[PDB]
């Protein structure tokens, strides 16, 4: 799913396999330079994309104003009352209707869902 | 007897190709360049210079390039011939611009597919400045 | 029903709600706050017919079926209604608020464009803007339907 | 452009008391206790005094020919 | 109508160098005991994968069956790949495609 | 101390007063030709190419200064005459100040000698002025001055004088320029747009736009569906479409992780990285840079012949062509790809769908142009001509050897008639051209009335042609609150396209980046050419105008410094603008003009910074040295624009952010003013419009400017086509504190009338009415009409010419039968007499090769007096006269009345005061309404108003319409009229005038303001 920098030239790394050693290295085409991948993995596709929007969330919404604030759920490792709520900013996810919390506190930075 | 909007008119003309102001122009162009200098021959008539000016001031394509690009474009749709020159002689900005000026097209074209060819013609058609 | 709307609401944040099986949970919550909001109006405008008396002069117009309607009476005492737009509540001109005045991501009543005052009571500033929008469609819907139509 | 030599309404004369009406609004009486003095009991002939403008004013302003 | 879209979750293409290797570990269990009949193993197999998992929710919606989306895709694209199904009591549906031998 | 709620409602207002005393009406129309006649001017001539001559002698003519002069008049004599902007008006010729250029030539005739020759003040051409600009007669001039120059001081001006003709140039909205919008389109064969048109300051080189779009998954392919989604990107003077990969090749990054560090931010985010890899796979195959210039060459609108002239063309289009706003030197290659893979990281939020497409109709994303802005584009267009004038002038002459004079060079038609064609004809742009202009634009200004003339300077247009087409700018955007007014809109097929600006919203004039950039150098800010790649992924990107300055580490601080530089009037003026977007971690600060913005007051932890003192000083605001400037000078008030208030919280009034028993929002950044300042001119004159329907303000807008009225003071000495003047323009009972403002109170375009609505005779329908007709004999409705008759005898030819004279019988050939005693002998009708049906006004003959009878008779049948007659001589200099005829029309059955709001109704019939239906007290009502019309072509504020003129007749007091006042309810001003010996609600008994016997229905009587509509029977019979 990654995408890896070979160092002579700093090329793409398209995935190829041989027929000797029966192992899949990532190589470079223009430059002879080629390394082998542990993860045996090529790439990944979530056709439904449900993917966490907790770490799409950025930590710097907690000073927004227009941001509702509520003090109904603290954060979990501050404890401060007031935190900072709002809906999901994805288009993927605009069919469904949740809510995520985020400290209001001026370094936590913690973002969390009920 | 004869209407263009119904599309009637001399069967004379239904062998001939239609043309572009702009293209007019080069085959004026064409016609002044060997008058001028390949032959000693009387200055060209008052009438052709006439009609020069006019392509010249409509001509919508630069090159021949953008002319044959439009040409090509609008011949492989069902475009009447008479259509050809007078939608790309017009230049209408919208399809509803273009159907009522030719009523001959709104009969067999929607107004979705005729507006994707008129922004084409509009991508094609240059500005001096 | 103001209650209600934000009860629905609550359901729907805390993910209680069930989308039905036709329909999209973002598509069913603005079905059901719509049915709230469209029944009060309803409901409301009725008991307004009941209330004015024989002598009247609304009444009249509307009991002989002259002019007007028993809808334009509901919006003149009892409450004008949600003011739609292309057929949908009012969009999210800015980043999930209607309005700069409301919070973001803010689907009450009030920001979404729902007019709980009457004409004769007066509307809010957020609601003239709503109301405007509404009737924005209209007018332009009437000025492509003659033109249409005449055709 | 001036005050109506009459109301509208009835036709009670009303531009004589432009004249009172202005001179006693700069003697610290009220807008509507003035009415009362120049006796205009009806509301109609209230309002041409009441909400009147003399245009003529601004016009005077510009030299004739 | 439906497509292989709305009732697939998650797709990838995995690397495996010989048949029983199975890099995955949550599918060595199935794959395994399926994989035993030599089906399509006369020769040589290709070390890539096509793995591609299934929604349990729309399944339901479609009352489809693993056998039933298999068939359609062998049938539909021909002889070109082969594809194996998992268990359909599994809480998550697998689906093995490799390009046929 | 603070403002308590119970003053806050006249506390509001009074700072409103201090922002139109110091900014007015027409701010905007004025201060964008300001800054175009100051700067943009000065900037064409400065950034002009030096012009270069060859054919051994070398010539280089460059432009130094440009000088500007007040208006003044050129007879044949050549005095610099002052010209007065009303003697333009009089006398059909434009108002225009001259154009002065100094001009430097460099002569070189290979002698190895370099001398040069200084030009004074060289005559360029001419500049039309605005009126009431700097550079007008009338600026900073005392009401007292501008009478005895027989104009208006109520005349906010802002418009040009044309041959005679006042025209406004109107607004013209714009996609708004250096900055990226993704748009969604299935009708193209890409599934995403990268648009965004780049251009440098004002305006050094034509609009250039670059699409970087995304081609859709629905194509398949044995290739293109392995790869699947690539982005293609197209250069503007690239015909195909080249992948975007190639073109950051051709920049230098030939690296291919290089083009992964300027797209990708984030690598650790593996959803994107996929997204980017097929890109690759196409610009795979290029891998040395030369190659992707070699490809880009390829595709070339005129493609060199040898192969190296293909790499110079992809560089000098990749260089100037593409992207010149942030970059146009040769060493701007690292700015330009960054914008370069913004635009593509732009694409990939959007792809993905974690960032929101951005909305066509967005104001933030479209720009007006002003007179200014429209005007300093079109002076390229005839400064670019100047030049070839002369070089084409001198070309001959530089090839025979001699010197060419200047003053033959410079061409002073093109630069004046240039000007004066597109504003007379509203054809923008040059005719010799071959395109199509812009029509709409510099329309005749409407002086039917004084409000249409201010709607008309204020007014907006959509935008034209595949912008306006793709967008929907009938429909009403969010955005237009506070802006632009919502209700105001022309009602027919271009309904939404016309609109017009917000009373306390004006447009940005505009100004240089240059403060902002330098303040960020000396800050934490860091260039990007000086950072890596790698340190954009956690900071905050900073644009200027939209060009990558580079990020910032610690956003809040920089904001807030930034924030208090705009609120003390620093280097950052506070016409800037900042926008935070704290989702996208980006910064956009904005200082090019077309922005529109409005005044708002600034919360600062729950509390309004406009304290009493403030307050206090505003209510002295005369003889004190206050103005509105000093509130923003003391920081309790700056300006939002369309960005920034994305991203401002805003509170409807102090009472909503004070305190509330559950907080809605306990972070409030702004105040509005009161929210009453939406509405337009004309919608902001009509009372409780909340209580009216949204069709009926949208309707009386277009009414309003149809009423007739007091349009200026200076009526008699101007000369128009069509005037109309009401006897007695009363101002209402029911009046908006923002009505003030309009000066619709000194100039108002109607009549109060005491209307019962009831249904009298059945002469009345739903689109009718009934008058009075004792109430017209005493001058009801009654107005006056002027029709200018204008004529000139003028030498068009040798042998035939025009003379004014008294056409005798004998002497002429070929007459109308019409009777020609009117005329004096001198051939014009002296003032004072009657003219009725087809009679002879002005007498003109042509001496044909014996004369013709070529005299002017009157339009229609009406009869009228002539009011005055003007003899003047044109521009030509041939004798000019103009004539105005007066006629008095009273109103009849046919007269088309309106009220404030709902639709007009026509005077069914009159009936004198017996029949009318009378009251107790005897107070036959002066007009009689339709009540069917009440329920759906009508509003319950007719019933409002008629209530609130009662109270307001009877207790002599103008009553309060505020849209948005609480303090005025229905129930309030009911009890108020019982006080009086009044049914609370209005109603009265009317006893009918035929029949004495008292009406079983007690009728609703009240004093309800009316206007008398253009629309009249007299007109459409007579013609
Ligand atoms: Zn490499
Ligand atoms: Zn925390
Ligand atoms: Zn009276």
């Amino acid at each position: 799913v990654g995408i890896r920098f070979c160092q002579e030239c700093n090329n793409m790394l398209y995935p190829k396999e041989d027929k000797e050693n029966r192992i899949l290295l990532y190589a470079c085409r223009n430059c002879d330079y080629q390394q082998e991948a542990d993860n045996s993995c090529i790439y990944v596709n979530k056709i439904t994309h449900e993917v966490d929007e907790l770490t799409q969330i950025i930590a710097d919404v907690s000073q927004d104003p227009t941001l509702p604030r509520t003090e109904d759920h603290p954060c979990q490792k501050c404890g401060h009352k007031e935190a900072v709520f709002f809906q999901s900013h994805s288009a993927r996810a605009e069919d469904a209707m949740r809510l995520y919390y985020v400290c209001t506190a001026p370094h936590c930075g913690h973002r969390w869902t009920e | 007897e004869e209407d263009a909007s119904q599309l009637i008119f001399p069967k004379e003309f239904e062998t001939a190709e239609t043309l572009l102001n702009s293209e007019v122009h080069m085959l004026l162009e064409h016609r002044k360049q060997q008058n001028e200098s390949a032959e000693d021959e009387q200055e060209l008539s008052e009438v052709f210079m006439k009609t020069l000016n006019y392509t010249a001031r409509f001509s919508r394509f630069k090159n021949r390039e953008t002319i044959a690009s439009v040409r090509s474009l609008l011949l492989q749709k069902k475009l009447h011939k008479f259509e050809l020159a007078c939608l790309a002689n017009l230049c209408p900005e919208t399809a509803e611009e273009s159907k009522a000026l030719i009523p001959s097209l709104e009969g067999r074209f929607e107004d979705e597919e005729l507006q994707q060819i008129l922004d084409d013609i509009q991508t094609k058609r240059s500005f001096q400045y | 029903a103001k209650q209600d709307v934000i009860e629905v609401i609550e359901k729907a944040h805390n993910n209680e709600l069930e989308p039905t099986p036709g329909n999209t949970l973002r598509q069913t919550f603005e079905n059901q706050v719509n049915r709230i909001l469209n029944d009060a109006r309803d409901k409301t405008g009725s008991s307004a017919q009941k209330s004015l008396s024989e002598y009247n002069n609304f009444k009249s117009m509307v009991v002989s079926g002259a002019k007007g309607s028993k809808i334009n009476i509901s919006q003149v005492i009892a409450v004008v209604g949600q003011q739609n737009v292309e057929g949908k509540r009012i969009p999210f001109g800015f980043k999930h608020r209607t309005l700069p005045h409301f919070i973001k991501d803010d689907y009450g009543p009030e920001s979404r464009g729902f007019v709980e005052n009457s004409y004769l009571a007066g509307l809010t500033p957020t609601e003239f803007f709503f109301h405007a929008m509404g009737g924005r469609e209209g007018l332009i819907d009437t000025a492509v339907k003659t033109a249409e139509t005449g055709y | 452009m001036i005050i109506p030599v009459r109301c509208f309404t009835c036709g009670k004369i009303v531009g004589n008391k432009w004249e009172a009406y202005l001179g006693l609004l700069q003697a610290e009486y009220t807008e509507g206790d003035a009415l009362d003095a120049l006796g205009l009991k009806r509301y109609c002939c209230r309002r041409m005094l009441l909400a009147h403008v003399d245009l003529i004013e601004k016009l005077l302003n510009y030299a004739p020919l | 109508h439906t497509t292989l879209r709305k009732v697939t979750a998650n797709t990838a293409i995995y690397y495996d160098p010989n048949p029983q290797s199975t890099v995955v570990a949550e599918d060595q269990e199935w794959v395994n005991v399926y994989y035993e009949m030599p089906d399509f193993d006369v020769a040589r197999i290709s070390p890539w994968l096509l793995r591609v998992e299934l929604d349990r929710k729309h399944m339901t919606d479609r009352k489809l069956t693993m056998e039933q989306i298999a068939e359609k895709i062998n049938a539909g694209f021909g002889d070109d790949l082969n594809c194996i199904f998992n268990d359909d009591n599994a809480e998550k549906l697998v689906l093995r495609i490799r390009i046929m031998n | 101390d603070e403002i308590t709620p119970d003053l806050w409602q006249e506390a509001c207002w009074i700072v409103i007063s201090s922002y139109f005393d110091e900014k007015g009406l027409v701010r905007q129309q004025l201060d964008s030709f300001d800054e175009f006649i100051q700067m943009s001017v000065q900037r064409i001539v400065e950034d002009a190419p030096p012009i270069d001559l060859q054919a051994p002698p070398r010539y280089l003519l460059k432009f130094e200064q440009i000088y500007l002069s007040k208006p003044t008049h050129w007879e044949r004599d050549g005095a610099p005459s002052p010209m007065m902007p009303n003697e333009a008006r009089l006398r059909n010729l434009t108002y225009s100040a001259p154009l002065y250029v100094d001009i430097t030539k460099t002569v070189i005739k290979e002698g190895e000698e370099q001398l040069q020759t200084q030009h004074q003040k060289t005559f360029i051409g001419k500049i039309p002025i605005m009126l009431r600009s700097t550079y007008c007669l009338l600026n900073g001039l005392t009401d007292r001055d501008l009478c005895e120059l027989n104009e208006c001081p109520l005349d906010p001006g802002g418009y040009f004088i044309i041959n005679g003709s006042e025209k406004v140039l109107i607004a013209q909205e714009k996609m708004a320029t250096n900055t990226v919008y993704v748009f969604a389109k299935k009708d193209s064969k890409y599934a995403y747009t990268g648009e965004c048109r780049s251009c440098l300051e004002n305006s050094s080189r034509p609009t250039s736009t670059i699409w970087v779009s995304m081609l859709a998954r629905g194509g398949q392919g044995a290739k293109k569906s392995a790869i699947g989604q690539r982005i293609v990107a197209t250069l503007p003077y690239i015909k195909q479409e080249v992948p975007i990969i190639i073109v950051f090749r051709a920049l230098g990054f030939v690296s291919d992780r290089d083009i992964l560090e300027h797209i990708i931010y984030d690598f650790e985010d593996p959803e994107m990285m996929e997204m980017v890899k097929p890109s690759l796979d196409e610009a795979f195959v290029i891998q040395e840079q030369n190659v992707a210039l070699n490809f880009i060459g390829s595709r070339g609108a005129k493609p060199g012949v040898t192969k190296e002239k293909r790499i110079k063309y992809a560089k000098e289009v990749l260089q100037k062509e593409m992207l010149p706003h942030v970059g146009v030197s040769d060493f701007c290659e690292t700015k330009k790809a960054y914008f370069l893979g913004y635009m593509v990281h732009r694409l990939l939020l959007a792809a993905l769908g974690r960032r929101e497409l951005d909305d066509r109709d967005h104001y933030g994303n479209k720009r007006l142009d002003l007179a200014g802005p429209l005007l300093a584009f079109l002076f390229r267009g005839m400064f670019k001509n100047l030049l070839k004038e002369v070089r084409i002038y001198a070309q001959k002459f530089i090839d025979r050897g001699k010197d060419f004079n200047l003053e033959l060079a410079i061409k002073t038609r093109i630069i004046s008639d240039g000007l004066k064609y597109s504003l007379a004809t509203g054809n923008w742009g040059d005719q010799k051209k071959a395109h199509q202009a812009r029509a709409g634009v510099s329309q005749v200004l409407n002086r039917l009335t004084f409000a249409s003339t201010l709607s008309h300077l204020r007014r907006l247009n959509s935008p034209i042609g595949r912008d306006g087409k793709l967008a929907k700018p009938r429909q009403l955007h969010n955005t237009l609150w506070g802006m632009v007014c919502p209700a105001e809109t022309p009602e027919g097929h271009a309904v939404g396209l016309v609109k017009n600006l917000a009373l306390m919203a004006y447009i940005s004039v505009g100004s240089q980046p240059s403060p902002i950039l330098e303040f960020l150098e000396e800050w934490s800010m860091e260039n990007l050419e000086e950072i890596s790649p790698a340190a954009i992924a956690d900071a905050t990107k900073i644009f200027v105008n939209g060009c990558w300055v580079g990020i910032h580490k610690d956003p809040e601080q920089l904001m807030n410094t930034l924030r208090k530089l705009r609120r003390q009037m620093d280097i950052i003026v506070s016409e800037v603008s900042m926008i935070r977007d704290i989702r996208e971690r980006e910064i956009r600060i904005y200082t090019d003009a077309g922005r529109i913005c409005r005044p708002l007051l600034i919360v600062e932890k729950q509390k309004l910074l406009l304290k009493k003192r403030h307050i206090d000083q505003l209510k002295e605001r005369e003889y004190n040295n206050y103005s509105w400037q000093d509130l923003v000078a003391s920081g309790v008030v700056e300006y939002i624009d369309t960005l920034e208030e994305e991203t401002v919280m805003l509170a409807m009034t102090p009472d909503d952010l004070q305190e509330k028993e559950v907080a809605y929002c306990s972070t409030y950044t702004h105040c509005e003013i009161h929210p009453s300042m939406i509405l337009g001119v004309c919608a902001s004159i009509i009372p409780f419009p909340d209580h009216n329907q949204s069709p009926r303000n949208t309707y009386q807008s277009a009414m309003g400017k149809q009423a007739m009225g007091v349009y200026i003071t200076n009526f008699h000495v101007r000369m128009d086509t069509l005037a109309h003047v009401l006897y007695y323009p009363q101002k209402p009972l029911v009046t908006t504190r923002s009505m003030e403002y309009l000066r619709f109170r000194e100039l108002p375009a109607g009549i109060n009338s005491i209307v019962a609505i009831a249904s009298y005779t059945g002469y009345n329908q739903e689109d009718s009415v009934i008058m009075n007709r004792s109430a017209v004999d005493r001058g009801f409705f009654r107005s006056v009409f002027y029709r200018s008759y204008k004529e000139q005898e003028s030498k068009k030819g040798f042998d035939q010419e025009e003379v004014f004279e008294k056409p005798t019988r004998e002497t002429c050939q070929g007459m109308r039968h019409a009777i020609y005693d009117k005329l004096d002998d001198d051939g014009l009708i002296a003032p004072g007499v009657r003219v009725s049906g087809d009679d002879v006004i002005i007498g003109k003959t042509v001496t044909l090769p014996t004369k013709r009878d070529c005299s002017t008779f009157l339009r229609t049948s009406e009869t009228g007096i002539v009011d005055q007659v003007m003899v003047t001589l044109n521009q030509e200099g041939y004798k000019f006269c103009k004539i105005r005829v007066r006629s008095v029309r009273i109103p009849q059955i046919g007269d088309k009345f309106a009220s404030r709001h709902g639709q007009k109704g026509t005077c069914g019939i009159q009936y004198r005061q017996e029949d009318m239906p009378f009251t107790c007290e005897g107070i036959t009502p002066d007009i009689i309404i339709n009540p069917h019309a009440i329920p759906s072509r009508m509003t319950i504020g007719h019933l409002i108003e008629c209530l609130q003129g009662k109270v307001s007749a009877n207790k002599g007091e103008i009553g309060d319409a505020t849209p948005f006042n609480d303090a005025v309810n229905v129930q309030k001003i009911s009890n108020l009229l019982s006080d009086y010996g009044y049914h609370l609600r209005g109603n009265e008994v009317l006893y009918n005038g035929f029949t004495g016997r008292k009406i079983t229905s007690q009728i609703f009587i009240g004093p309800t303001y009316y206007q008398r509509l253009k629309h009249m029977v007299d007109d459409k019979i007579h013609s």
